RNA sequence: GUCUACGGCCAUACCACCCUGAACGCGCCCGAUCUCGUCUGAUCUCGGAAGCUAAGCAGGGUCGGGCCUGGUUAGUACUUGGAUGGGAGACCGCCUGGGAAUACCGGGUGCUGUAGGCUU
RNA sequence: GCUCAGGGAGGACAGAAACCUCCCGUGGAGCAGAAGGGCAAAAGCUCGCUUGAUCUUGAUUUUCAGUACGAAUACAGACCG
RNA sequence: UCAACCUAUUCUCAAACUUUAAAUGGGUAAGAAGCCCGGCUCGCUGGUGUGGAGCCGGGCGUGGAAUGCGAGUGCCUAGUGG
């Protein structure tokens, strides 16, 4: 029996989390985050679309795997079973309440922990998608259809960014190719020039 | 040729035997490594209790000594030769300290006593370098840096080199 | 039968009615609180 | 009035609407009219403005 | 493997001592006690004894705290002892107590109220402490620093305090630390601290290595040997030292020198030359590759 | 209600600042202050006898007594109406000087000495501080180029 | 140029490794009769000078970690004051002012007081 | 006078865990308690000696009405450790 | 292989976490009770007619940011405390 998310929507409270202090938090919902083709290296995905958010609201736990499904399923459908990475860039840890009646009333009110929730701001990512370069628009379509289980108003924007990387899409193959970026799975680690050079020549050999 | 600083010499050698009882064979423990070394011991308490073992908090269950220079030369040449000049590649710590553990104390040369019985003891031999005084003094505390330390190869093949010993791997 | 329990709300207007006066600026404040073997020492000083 | 801007008011002599008054500028003087600036309209007067 | 414990998170929340406590020289809770004056005393000065006993030579300093550092105002080392007859043995009780009467009595010549507060002329070995006399400037009191030697009895630290006592500095002090104050009988006999003040001590075990054998008096006693001290030189020549010290007290300072300025250790290399030399081992690296490959 | 400790609340004013913990420096011992000097409050942790209480932590205050280790100073504090001038006893190390009176005298041993000079040559110095005037009229030298024209880059929404 | 003794500010001084130290020093070092203290002269204390820069320490090096200090992030985030501004709300824009921090990229790596040596 | 939690490497029975040694170890331990601050030749641990946990008049802080009690802070007069 | 581990990386947080760290704000100061000299007293402090403090005596007025305005003080006191 949980309340419908427009009663805890709203960023009405502060970050309250999971903590010494607030013990007998109920299990989250969602704990799978990123899925898809995971162990897959940042050369054979060049494309990412991220759900971002347009409203400073309270995404709960419950809508985000609601999501999490309805984007997985989508794309297991359409770009075959492990040509994608979903990620979810929110991890839930304010931890919302409940007065519960049923005669005392308002006297001793403080709720007992029921759900968690994300707190979101204006263009902070939601979920995120490292597909192919003509897997396009079955990010944009998967995106789309993933919108429709969260509350408000959400966009959806296909970024310069090569995959889950810091790094721009039209830099990525140069700086790897001279040899600062170097590959290591789910993503890329950078490389200075202000290390020991042992680390230089162990890379240049 | 090499700078006469630099000599592998034993800093100390440290006995003990952990008796893990209190009171008789403890004491009479402290009179075996008395008479072994001439000098009187100090007994070593315990620091917690655990009762799968049969001691107590502050309970008097080890003797131990540690011996300098010359008396420290013999003795650790008698147990050497209870063991044959001969240890395993395993004794040696990374600080280059090396040491065993002998059986029985009438192996030594220290005469039986039916008042005394037999007891095991540990040796322990610190090495050490001219120089390894500055991390343990007092009005100028330093540490000692890496070319002066004892390596554990460098401290082995002193030990082969000074007893002639053997020492096996595994 | 609740009642509002704390307020600091018209006291800052009742305070600057009459003003906050700052303390009283005088010459020659006095000495008692000073350190009594020098307050000692100075009334010999001027005894003499 | 907040109380701030009252004061700043009252030492630049405007008490009722519609007064008006001459003030030399400076860096004290500009941050005094900017603090009361929402409650006037200040300007720079021609000779014949005088 | 293991957890690395020296790692970015350490060092950047490491916080370092003192600089002085770093390398250990001073201890800062005794500093703290022994210089900070009542904060009614306003700028009046806090004199301290300094004793340090090095390998070779004794230091004594006198020495009152101000904010840009510790002002010294008389120093008296042991290496100066020849001047006044002392040949060498310069860092035992004796020669402890000489420079001890050394700085006492330069720096009293030094405020010029050496003819007045003489101190014990003759050296007894008792308890003393010199009285400031009335209508004649007050006798200097400086409170002693040993700093991190365990002050345990016959000291040469306390060898010092005991010169300066006798040389008229007022410093308080208890005979408890003396050579001579036995530990189980509870009392302080003169004569066998005199004896530590005249280096009996020394003289008694230079007869009893010539007795009993004399390799190792070779080996112990040697610069004694090349400057001849014998143990009957020993008493008059402290006592030729004590006198000798207190006739003519005052310091002659070593001219300077024109220095040639050599260049004796290696200059701090510029970030032109450390980055030349990061390009020629980054270029000779690619070279040694290619044309091994 | 709160309760009413005499060190509510002061997790962060007593504490001391991060990677400055350990011994006190021995300057903050070695000051001398008169009385009439004036005085700033900062308590510290490290030392526990003769705290300023958290009512005083950056107040300012006048020296009326110095004591062996201590001092006594007269602080104003504003209690609901009124404001108090009081005499608390405050250790040694919790106290700077004010800078505030230092530049003060500066500017006062300048303008006597200034005084004191062309007083005898006979022109007119200034010596109040009238405060940063408008700006005199100057030219501005674009020497050679045009200047650089600017424009409003357009929306790209990075995010 | 440099060191010792006492320091001040307490990393621009720390930490890891390597190289070099002439003279004076500081050391390591050799001993235990006496002072002293220990299971043990390792420490502390005491008496010395046969030897050695090996260590400490000093100076220097590392496309070093750190630290210090600039740029970037950014006039971004935030924010005093204002509107009968927008929006159903959430929140956002604007005017008047003030204005940060990471990541990322450069520079630096102890200054210095008092007393006394050395560099015949 | 010593350095703590923790970890590494050695050592007869000994082990995951008794005890001995070496090395790293900015507090990750301890300080009676609840938490927060604070602390490394100490405020921690172990010793030695002890009774300033004593007699006494004032001032001041703290909640405050700028009143009490409690608690605390500099002093001052002895008598001591 | 799968693990713990360990080493650089990465995603998301904190009212009762924090290296950094604003805006608003909180004290103090912006002189005549201040400066600069000459000198006496003290049982306090004292190497030192030292240090500090107090007292006399003299000389300094460009009244030492802007802006505004006559101020300080003492009784008695209703009402109020939803
Ligand atoms: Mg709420
Ligand atoms: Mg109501
Ligand atoms: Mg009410
Ligand atoms: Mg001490
Ligand atoms: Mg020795
Ligand atoms: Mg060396
Ligand atoms: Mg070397
Ligand atoms: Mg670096
Ligand atoms: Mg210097
Ligand atoms: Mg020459
Ligand atoms: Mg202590
Ligand atoms: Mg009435």
């Amino acid at each position: 029996g949980r309340r419908p998310a427009r009663c805890y929507r709203y960023c009405k409270n502060k970050p309250y989390p999971k903590s010494r202090f607030c013990r007998g938090v109920p299990d989250a919902k969602i704990r799978i985050f990123d899925l898809g083709r995971k162990k897959a290296k940042v050369d054979e995905f060049p494309l990412c679309g991220h759900m971002v958010s347009d409203e400073y609201e309270q995404l709960s736990s419950e809508a985000l795997e609601a999501a999490r499904i309805c984007a997985n399923k989508y794309m297991v459908k359409s770009c075959g079973k492990d040509g994608f990475h979903i990620r979810v860039r929110l991890h839930p840890f304010h931890v919302i309440r409940i007065n519960k009646m049923l005669q005392t009333g308002m006297r001793g009110a403080f709720g007992k922990p029921q759900g968690t929730v994300a707190r979101v701001h204006i263009g902070q990512v939601i979920m995120s998608i490292r597909t192919k370069l003509q897997n396009k628009e079955h990010v944009v379509e998967a995106l789309r259809r993933a919108k429709f289980k969260f509350p408000g108003r959400q966009k959806i924007h296909i970024s310069k960014k090569w995959g889950f990387t810091k790094f721009n899409a039209d830099e990525f193959e140069d700086m790897v190719a001279e040899k600062r970026l170097i590959p290591d799975g789910c993503g890329v680690k950078y490389i200075p020039n202000r290390g020991p050079l042992d680390k230089w020549r162990a890379l240049h050999s | 040729k090499e700078n006469p600083m630099r000599e592998l010499r034993i800093r100390k050698l440290c006995l003990n035997i952990c008796v893990g009882e209190s009171g008789d064979r403890l004491t009479r423990a402290a009179k075996v490594l008395e008479q072994l070394t001439g000098q009187t011991p100090v007994f070593s308490k315990a620091r917690y209790t655990v009762r799968s073992f049969g001691i107590r908090r502050n309970e008097k269950i080890a003797v131990h000594c540690t011996v300098r220079g010359a008396k420290a030369e013999e003795i650790l040449e008698k147990g050497l030769k209870v063991r044959e000049y001969e240890l395993r590649k395993n004794n040696f710590s990374d600080t280059g300290n090396f040491g065993f553990g002998i059986q029985e104390h009438i192996d030594l040369g220290i005469k039986y006593d039916p008042s005394i019985g037999i007891y095991g003891l540990d040796f322990y031999v610190v090495l050490g370098r001219p120089g390894f005084s500055i991390a343990d003094k007092k009005r100028r505390t330093g540490c000692i840096g890496a070319k002066h330390r004892i390596s554990k190869e460098e401290a082995m093949r002193w030990f082969q080199q000074k007893y002639d010993g053997i020492i096996l791997p595994g | 039968a609740k009642s509002k329990n704390h307020t600091t709300h018209n006291q800052s207007r009742k305070w600057h009615r009459n003003g906050i006066k700052k303390p009283r600026s005088q010459r020659y404040e006095s000495l008692k609180g000073v350190d009594p073997k020098f307050l000692r020492n100075m009334r010999f000083a001027k005894k003499h | 009035v907040s109380p701030k801007v009252r004061k700043v008011l009252q030492l630049l002599r405007l008490r009722q609407i519609f007064n008006g008054t001459f003030v030399k500028l400076n860096k004290a003087s500009i941050n005094m009219l900017r603090i009361v600036e929402p409650y006037i309209a200040w300007g720079y007067p021609n000779l014949k403005s005088v | 493997f293991v957890k690395v414990v020296k790692n970015k998170a350490y060092f950047k929340r490491y916080q370092v001592k003192f600089r002085r406590r770093r390398e250990g020289k001073t201890d800062y809770y005794a500093r703290k006690r022994l210089v900070i004056q009542d904060k009614n005393k306003y700028n009046t000065p806090k004199y301290r004894m300094i004793v340090r006993v090095t390998n070779r030579d004794i230091i004594c300093q006198i020495a009152y705290a101000r904010i840009e550092g510790d002002m010294i105002v008389c120093a008296a080392y042991a290496h100066e002892l020849p001047k006044y007859g002392v040949k060498v043995g310069l860092t035992n009780y004796a020669a402890a107590y000489c420079t001890g009467l050394l700085l006492a009595r330069r720096l009293l010549n030094r405020f010029g109220m050496d003819k007045i507060y003489e101190g014990q002329v003759e050296v007894t070995g008792d308890e003393y402490n010199v009285e400031s006399i009335d209508g004649q400037p007050g006798a200097f009191t400086c409170y002693l620093d040993a700093g991190l030697a365990r002050t345990t009895t016959g000291n040469k630290v306390f060898g010092a305090l005991k010169g300066a006592v006798d040389g008229g500095l007022s410093i308080p002090h208890s005979t408890k630390r003396f050579p001579g104050y036995d530990s189980e009988s509870k009392e302080f006999n003169a004569e066998v601290h005199r004896k530590h003040i005249m280096g009996q001590n020394v003289a008694d075990y230079m007869r009893y290595l010539m007795e009993e054998d004399e390799d190792a008096y070779k080996k112990q006693f040697s610069q004694y040997i090349k400057n001849n001290v014998t143990p009957d030189m020993m008493e008059e020549m402290y006592k030729k030292a004590h006198a000798a010290i207190r006739e003519n007290p005052v310091y002659e300072k070593k001219p300077k020198r024109e220095v040639k300025k050599k260049r004796w250790n290696r200059p701090k290399m510029s970030l032109a030359q450390k980055k030349d030399r990061v390009a020629q081992k980054k270029a000779s690296f690619l070279r040694a590759q290619e044309r091994a490959a | 209600t709160n309760t009413k400790g005499k060190r509510r609340g002061t997790r962060y004013m007593f504490s001391r600042p991060f990677r400055k913990h350990g011994v006190v420096p021995l300057a903050t011992y070695m000051r001398i202050y008169k009385k009439g000097d004036i005085v700033d409050i900062k308590g510290m942790g490290t030392v526990q006898k003769g705290m300023p209480h958290k009512c005083y932590h950056g107040k300012t205050g006048r020296v009326y007594n110095v004591t062996q280790h201590a001092v006594g100073i007269v602080v104003n504090k504003q209690v609901k109406g009124k404001i108090l001038a009081k005499r608390i006893n405050v250790r040694i190390e919790h106290i700077k000087h004010s800078k505030s009176r230092d530049s003060f005298l500066k500017r006062v041993k300048e303008n006597d000495q200034k005084k004191k000079e062309a007083k005898e040559k006979g022109t007119w110095v200034q010596l109040k501080r009238q405060p940063a005037p408008p700006r005199e009229a100057h030219f501005v030298r674009t020497n050679g180029k045009e200047p650089e024209l600017l424009e409003p880059i357009p929306y790209e929404f990075m995010a």
